[PDB]
């Protein structure tokens, strides 16, 4: 369903339309009032359209057929197609000014912002769910206005690997019971070599700057970072490697992975979840805000930290995640704090603990007694 | 193993350097309860012995002097340092001796400068409080947030300080040798630990006189000269010692400021007392004057007859020279003033050759030439070095910036004055660190030594001049923050600092005016506290603007467009805290619209008059949010206010629907009576919204409109209907048993109270027919209800004496009124 | 209480010594003069010792002015949600503004020496990169009014007074290879946060007046406190004097730049914003003018908050006139498109009566004369 | 619960009587051997007012038992030490205490 939205949604992903035209040659031309050309959500690869049953909805890209999907701009509401030419085309709408009005070349009908707004809209946010309209108010005018290439890169990246994951994790649940035994794998085969490019391709395209760069061109590529990783968690791939990790950790052992899987599909399963926890990691390095999404869940990271698969990857997920929320470090508990020490005494000494453990204490020159204590009540006196 | 075997042990190195910055950590930030226990695994011995040992690797003997600074120097440090940007000067025999330039015969104007940091100084600075570390010792049979703060673990500080001036001659002198294996492996490991040790022994003071001269020789031998060897600015030092040097630099710089602050004090001293001597006399004059004056004596019995705020400022009027004629000082006076005043200039380097003869000049051809011999690549010794520069040329502006803090108190006061710097410190060291129930009693206890602080209402323009009212309030806002959502944590801290601010608003108007300055801030922080009960941070914004008319005056009308938003939410959406314990669910808060309306009540009524502005303002926001006015005054769909308030009259007799039905709490909500006391102050709010009298008389127009207003919005007929309900009475039997309701879920006399005085200002009594008809069936039953109660049993019973002060208060004056 | 109140030699020594420092700096400390500004300039701009040095290399390590505008600049590109308010870039800012400007008939050869010193104190500073440290610290401050913005925009002007072609050039150049829409995005929310004339706020402020209340320890008579009408007027005004600054000398290219900015994705119309406020202003004028309407003469207040709203109109007014000269075509239709015209009649409308109104009496002569260029 | 062995012994005749503070050099070790205090570390004697009990059950009675001049040797059990729950951050819970004090001088 569409709405009018304001506020931090008109920067995100899912706020990007893509204008694509009836023609497949010359579909870049400039663009001339009153021509059709269909409507695209990039994140979600749906259609806009005027459906039977609930109006004005996003349909699938099976089943636009040009009818009801089609769309004219137009500069003023009088009620009024042309003959394309193969060229460039006649150069007239404009960015930033040229106010254009939406029509519906098949019905006629006019978008414009429902004007009910019932209880859970009398106080909450104001979101106007458009509604193609016979005829409309009169400020219904929309401008147009750009988006840079990385925002929209970025969003048809999440487009295609939303769909890939999403076979992944429907291959995993798949064969969640039902082991194999000595007989084939259970359902269709898993997409393992499409997914470790695609983790390769997205930890090589979150990497932080090199430290040598000239510090007037590495803030702007620490905010194209962060852009970007925003961009990712707000559409749910920070989710959606949470609940790939989910399916993966339920098999403790290669060996044991092959039971349910394959021979075929046991050796990709430490490189997999090693690549996915520093997907996790480079997804959440540097930012507050997505740091700050595993208070609800901050044991979950605790609770893996013994696993033996992926120590260091889990560690450094760990020290992403200590190292930029202050608000974590008031959810850290005992069991806890004995957890990161019980890492001290089974997986030997490494000095990343001591970077953690030197986090818990102070986050942002505020220290946390209750984490000093506890640190101290159970590390320093036992003096082994 | 050998520890010096770490040098090629590297995973070893690695392992333990982390585990100093461990211990460093856990005893960061003023944790002395910890500090202490790391005395045990690293004890005195092996820090000294460290000190000088020479073959420590590089980290390891920065991590180790890091390591004593943290345990045992830091939390004295870093509470000095607070201290030392205020300057209390007490008026004692030692400060009155102090003076700009040392007594010479150098020159007239100015003599040479003293060296920095040299000689005495009488500010305030509260003493270092240090334990012993035993871990012998039996354990305290007091609980845990209820003892006494730990204190630093102790070290011999005159064997420190000099071992640390033997290590930094030493260092020196090597430096100047050029050896091919400095010490800790390079120059930086060698220099900047230890000129770390000696910046916080600076700081904390442990220096004496002579050391200080030593160090001013270590630094530069030949400027700092009072009447290889080559000093630390000439060495080619690398930026991190740079940096350390830098600090140094400002230490000396501060002194120096402090040195000047003093100075003026003491000068201050002594011509207070000559000008009050002069002032006295000429008095004396005036007394015998009109013998020989006539009718000009107006111009100079004007200095007597005006306020010493001013005195002052005509009796100093004549530094231009073109106004001595209002100046009544003898030229001996004006000479001293003109004198001080040239030298105060010489010694701020105004006005008055490679030798830099002076601090001032040596620092700022110091920076100039480090910044013009490489460019400087850390952005933190750029910016220490800058700020030098700048307050070496801006010599006069530094000290203008530094006297708003300085303060002068007489010698009966210093002990007092000491625990309040000391009460002082401990609030100010709660910003840096989250609070628990440890800190929390700290603070509590911290907060009530001010109370009983005579200085703390002797004094009201020192506790501004400190700031402490600012330190209380973002001690608040963090805990208000914290957990902003979901419930408000410590309540317990929370209504003792909003007692502290309120207590600090009633002082005087200034104090009263600052806090004012704060009221968006605390407004924007006020959205959940009213969640805890007792004093909530709202009523610290009250407490800002109660009978100040100039306040309420200059309250700005964004800040009701906030307060009235708060109310519509109130009038929206029920309490969550309220919701959690099991309380029938309603779709509005009560307690939480009551507690804006009683605010909103202090900010249109000041003095017993209504501030029309604010009036105005109010009730055409709350006519544009209709929601404001609760589940009565709805409009369509909504029934009426009397409908409303025989609903929670009922519902407030009714159990199981006026509370979740399993005072207890000793402030348990009842929804019945939060209702009718929130319409009450709903009420009462548009009734002292209501224009004054001599406005109708004067027949304005939106006095008026306004008034049309409230009438069209409450009718009479209401009031009247709810004037006439009756009230609980006290009664006796079975066995004497003075049976009393239960005030906090009852119709109270103040909701009449509340109801008349709306009827008086807005509708008022014209008629004697109209008059009669309320007095019949809506005083007269409580007035003779009140009589009877007036016995040897009620008479002190608190319902009689809240019919007693309501009949007192708004029945009575009313009929005196209409006495005609 | 006059007659009957404590005489200074009665007051406790310490009380009256803290009177006596913050009367004694207030009329001796803050009354001196210390002309320093230039003196650190002069230092800071020689890179002395470095002809000795003789470095081979073509880099030529700054001096300490342009280190300490790279620090300033990097502590401004920094990415950070707020700016802190850094008291000593404050102090540098006006240390380096005051150390520009400087400053019958004067001999236009005296006038020829006088413009190429000031440009070459001007040129002491631009050559070392301020230009694009002012155009940094107005993006990054992020329309937030404040003596943080304030001190910037008044350095900004300082190095553009005459129209610096080489200063306007630096700066044009600089936000178009940047293509930033933090700069516009700045300036468009910082003027729209500009205050225009309020009657609740004067009312307040009459009444306030007429309590005429006073502190305790002493007295303050007719205390002049803050004032609430226009209170950043001297900040709306540098603002669009820095405006007319950047456009002044008929620069078509920076001038076709304010009005649409073809880099950029985002295209703020600094003309449009210009205009809307200008309509705001005369709307608060004209609403000021109509409750004096009944009154027959103009009290002291009212003819201060005149004297402060016409200078604001005028400097509007100037830079409206900047935006246009030269001429250019496209401000040209921006301006007719504009809501430039129900401004104007507005204006008039004030004028007609305002013109009948003080021309009756000869207390209302400088008022009027102040008026009259405004026209 | 506490036990007392003597190291080298003093004078045998002089007992730490009430009313007399008590001077000492203890040296503090655990069970495992584990050096946790010592007062000659610090280099200053630990002078601790026997009868208000400062110090711990153990070391205080201990103290009480020995002579001036007598360096001995203790064992003090969780009960007359801190027990259940220790020293935080120095001394583990339910720890034995081993304690080479010399009694060097009283006040």
């Amino acid at each position: 369903l569409v709405y009018y939205e304001g506020g931090a949604v008109c920067t995100h992903a899912r706020s990007l339309w893509r204008l694509e035209p009836l023609r497949i040659s010359w579909s870049g031309s400039h663009l001339r009032w009153g021509q059709p050309l269909r409507i695209r959500h990039v994140t979600t690869g749906r259609y806009l359209a005027l459906t039977e049953d609930q109006g004005l909805v996003v349909v699938d890209a099976c089943k636009a057929h040009t009818k009801a999907t089609s769309f004219c701009f137009r500069v003023s509401k009088e009620k009024l197609p042309k003959r394309d030419v193969e060229g460039m085309g006649p150069p007239e709408i404009k960015y930033g000014e040229s106010l254009c009005f939406v029509q519906h070349v098949a019905s006629g009908l006019w978008l414009t912002y429902a004007a009910p707004d019932p209880k859970a809209l009398r106080l909450g946010v104001l979101k106007k769910k458009a509604i193609l309209h016979q005829e409309g108010h009169m400020d219904d005018a929309l401008f147009l206005t750009r988006c840079q290439q990385e925002e929209s890169q970025a969003a048809r990246m999440i487009h295609s690997t939303a769909g890939l994951y999403n076979q992944f994790i429907k291959g995993l649940d798949s064969f969640s019971g039902k082991p194999r035994g000595s007989g084939p794998p259970a359902g269709p085969a898993l997409p393992i070599e499409a997914v470790i490019l695609s983790l390769q391709d997205l930890i090589g395209y979150f990497e932080p700057p090199s430290e040598e760069l000239q510090h007037e061109e590495k803030q702007s590529k620490l905010r194209s970072l962060r852009n970007r990783q925003s961009l990712f968690q707000e559409e749910g791939m920070l989710s959606l490697v949470l609940n790939c990790i989910d399916r993966l950790n339920v098999y403790t052992t290669a060996a044991h992975f092959a039971e349910y899987a394959g021979e075929e599909a046991a050796e990709s399963w430490k490189e997999i979840v090693n690549l996915l926890y520093e997907l996790l990691a480079s997804l959440i390095r540097g930012n507050r805000a997505n740091c700050a999404l595993f208070s609800t869940n901050l044991d979950w990271v605790v609770s893996k930290l013994d696993r033996l698969e992926a120590s260091s990857g889990i560690l450094e997920v760990l020290y992403c995640v200590l190292i930029e929320s202050p608000e974590v470090l008031n959810i850290i508990q005992e069991n806890h704090i004995k957890s990161i020490i019980s890492l001290l005494d089974k997986h030997g000494r490494n000095h990343k603990v001591l970077d953690v453990l030197c986090s818990l204490c102070v986050c942002n020159g505020v220290a946390v007694r209750s984490n000093q204590d506890l640190i101290t009540e159970n590390l320093l006196p036992g003096r082994e | 193993m050998d520890i010096l075997e770490l040098s090629e042990r590297l995973d070893l190195q690695r392992f333990h350097s982390h585990t100093l910055r461990l211990y460093r950590a856990v005893c960061a930030l003023g944790n002395n309860r910890v500090a202490h226990a790391l005395c045990s695994h690293v004890d005195q011995a092996q820090l000294l012995h460290a000190l000088e040992d020479a073959h420590l690797p590089g980290p390891l003997r920065a991590g180790y002097y890091d390591l004593l600074i943290s345990i045992h120097l830091e939390s004295a440090c870093r509470s000095r340092r607070s201290m030392l940007s205020e300057y209390i000067v007490p008026l004692t025999p030692e400060t009155r001796a102090i003076t700009l330039f040392p007594p010479g015969r150098k020159g007239g104007n100015a003599r040479r400068h003293g060296l920095p940091g040299v000689g005495v100084t009488t500010s305030l600075r509260p003493p270092h409080h240090f334990s012993p570390p035993c871990f012998v010792a039996a354990l305290p049979a007091a609980g845990v947030a209820e003892a006494p703060a730990r204190l630093s673990p102790a070290i011999p500080l005159e064997a420190l300080r000099d071992k640390a001036l033997r290590m930094l001659g030493e260092a020196v002198r090597d430096g100047g040798q050029h050896a091919r294996d400095p010490v800790g492996g390079s120059v930086e490991f060698q220099f900047v630990p230890v000129l770390k040790l000696v910046s916080t022994l600076l700081v904390m003071g442990i220096f004496g006189d002579e050391d200080v001269k030593q160090i001013l020789k270590m630094i530069e031998p030949e400027v700092f000269t009072e009447e290889l060897e080559e000093g630390l600015l000439q060495m080619k030092l690398p930026e991190s010692v740079k940096l350390q040097m830098c600090n140094l630099l400002e230490y000396f710089c501060d002194q120096e400021l402090q040195h000047r602050v003093e100075s003026l004090a003491a000068f201050a001293e002594r011509y207070v007392d000559k000008l009050q001597a002069n002032q006295r006399s000429r008095y004396a004059l005036l007394m015998r004057a009109f013998t020989m004056s006539a009718a000009e004596t107006a111009r100079r019995t004007r200095e007597f007859r005006s306020p010493p705020q001013e005195q002052i400022n005509m009796l100093l009027h004549f530094k231009d020279e073109a106004d001595e004629e209002d100046c009544p000082l003898p030229e001996d006076i004006r000479q001293d003033l003109q004198d001080f005043h040239q030298d105060l200039l010489a010694h701020c380097g105004i006005q008055l050759e490679k030798k830099p003869q002076s601090l001032q000049e040596l620092v700022s051809h110091m920076v100039v030439r480090w910044a013009q011999e490489d460019y400087v690549q850390s952005p933190e010794l750029v910016r220490a070095m800058f700020s030098l520069l700048h307050r070496q040329y801006d010599g006069l502006g530094e000290l203008l910036r530094a006297l708003p803090r300085a303060y002068t108190i007489s010698p009966s006061s210093v002990e007092d004055t000491m625990s309040l710097l000391e009460c002082l410190g401990q609030i100010r060291s709660l910003l840096i660190v989250q609070m628990g129930p440890q800190e929390e009693n700290l603070m509590i206890q911290s907060i009530g030594n001010i109370m009983n602080n005579k200085v703390f209402y002797q004094h009201p323009n020192l506790m501004r001049a400190l700031g402490m009212h600012e330190t209380v309030m973002e001690v608040m806002v963090n805990v208000l923050g914290g957990g902003e959502t979901k419930e408000i944590r410590f309540p317990k801290m929370v209504t003792s600092c909003c007692r502290f601010l309120c207590y600090f608003c009633r002082i005087s108007r200034q104090n009263q005016r600052s806090m004012f300055d704060h009221l968006s801030y605390l407004l924007e922080n006020s959205g959940i506290g009213l969640g805890m009960q007792g004093s909530t941070p709202l009523d610290v914004a009250a407490a800002s603007v109660i009978d100040n008319n100039e306040l309420a005056l200059a309250l700005q009308e964004q800040d009701l467009e906030k307060v009235v938003s708060y109310l519509a939410g109130c009038g929206l959406q029920s309490c969550p805290m309220l919701l959690a314990k099991g309380y029938p669910d309603i779709g509005w808060n009560p307690c939480g619209g009551e507690r804006y309306l009683d605010f909103l009540r202090f900010a249109v009524f000041v003095n017993g008059e209504s501030v029309e502005e604010n009036a105005n303002v109010v009730v055409r926001l709350l006519i544009r949010k209709p929601e404001c006015f609760g589940p009565a005054l709805r409009g369509e769909g909504g029934s009426g206010l009397l409908a409303a308030i025989e609903e929670a009259i009922r519902i407030s007799e009714d159990p199981a629907r006026d509370g979740p039905g399993v005072p207890p709490e000793e402030n348990r909500v009842h929804l019945g009576h939060a209702i009718m006391s929130f319409y009450a102050a709903l009420i009462d709010l548009l009734g002292r919204c209501a224009p004054e009298m001599h406005l109708i008389q004067a027949g304005k127009g939106e006095a008026l409109r306004i008034r049309a207003i409230l009438r069209s919005l409450v009718p009479l007929d209401d009031l009247v209907g709810i004037i006439s309900l009756p009230l609980q009475i006290p009664t006796l039997g079975k066995d004497g048993a003075l049976v009393q309701p239960k005030m906090s879920a009852s119709f109270v006399p103040d909701h009449k109270a509340s109801m008349v005085l709306f009827l008086d200002r807005v509708y008022g009594i014209e008629n004697q027919d109209f008059l009669l008809h309320v007095l019949d069936v809506g005083f007269l039953p409580d007035m003779r209800a009140a009589a009877s109660l007036d016995t040897a049993t009620f008479s002190t019973t608190e319902m009689a004496l809240a019919l007693n002060r309501y009949l007192c208060l708004a029945v009575l004056p009313l009929i005196t009124k209409c006495a005609p | 209480a006059c007659f009957r109140m404590t005489p200074l030699y009665n007051l406790p020594t310490h009380r009256a010594c803290n009177m006596f420092l913050e009367s004694y700096k207030a009329a001796w400390i803050l009354t001196e003069d210390h002309s320093f500004e230039d003196r650190m300039i002069d230092d800071l701009s020689k890179a002395g010792e470095q002809e000795e040095e003789e470095e081979e290399v073509e880099e030529k390590k700054p001096d300490p002015l342009h280190q300490l505008v790279l620090h300033f600049s990097r502590t401004a590109l920094t990415e950070k949600s707020k700016l802190d308010e850094d008291y000593l870039y404050m102090a540098y800012a006006d240390i380096m503004a005051k150390s520009c400007h400087l400053e019958v008939e004067v001999s236009f050869e005296e006038k020829e020496m006088e413009k190429q010193r000031l440009l070459y104190q001007q040129s002491r500073l631009h050559t070392r990169g301020a230009a694009e440290m002012v155009l940094q610290m107005i993006s990054a401050c992020k329309g937030e009014t404040g003596a943080m913005v304030s001190s910037t925009l008044k350095l900004g002007i300082s190095i553009l007074n005459g129209g610096n072609a080489e200063v306007q050039q630096k700066m044009l150049d600089y936000l178009k290879d940047k293509k930033e829409v933090g700069f516009f995005q700045s300036i468009q929310a910082l003027m729209q946060t500009c205050s225009v004339l309020d009657l609740n706020a004067f009312e307040r402020q009459n009444k306030a007046e007429g309590l005429g209340m006073v502190n305790e320890d002493g007295t303050v008579i007719n205390r002049q406190n803050g004032e609430k009408v226009m209170a950043d007027d001297e900040f709306t005004q540098d603002l669009f004097r820095f405006l007319q600054l950047l456009c002044e000398g008929h620069n078509n290219d920076f001038q076709n730049y304010l009005r649409t900015q073809t880099g950029n994705t985002t295209t703020i119309n600094i003309i449009i914003c210009t205009v809307d406020y200008l309509l705001r202003l005369q709307e608060s004028i004209s609403d000021f003018y109509w409750y004096y309407s009944g009154k027959d003469v103009i009290e002291e207040q009212g003819k201060r908050n005149f004297s402060k709203a016409m200078s604001v109109a005028k400097q509007v007014f100037n830079s409206l006139t900047e935006y246009i000269q030269g001429p250019c075509t496209g401000n040209q239709q921006s301006l007719a498109h504009s809501r430039l015209w129900d401004a104007v009649v507005g204006f008039l409308h004030v004028f007609a009566h305002m013109m009948m109104k003080l021309a009756q009496d000869s207390s209302q002569i400088e008022l009027l004369k102040e008026l009259l260029d405004l026209q | 619960g506490v036990e007392i062995e003597t190291i080298s012994p003093g004078d045998g005749r002089t007992f730490p009587k009430k009313g007399q503070t008590c001077v000492v050099h203890y040296t503090g070790m655990l069970q495992n051997g584990k050096k946790f205090d010592s007062s000659r570390d610090r280099n200053k004697p630990f002078k601790f007012r026997i009868g208000k009990q400062e110090v711990i059950k153990g070391f205080e009675e201990g103290a009480a038992q020995m002579s001036l001049g007598q360096r001995a040797k203790l064992t003090c059990t969780p009960d007359v030490a801190y027990g259940a729950t220790g020293h935080p951050g120095v001394i583990p819970p339910n720890a034995t205490l081993i304690f080479d004090v010399e009694l060097l001088n009283l006040e």
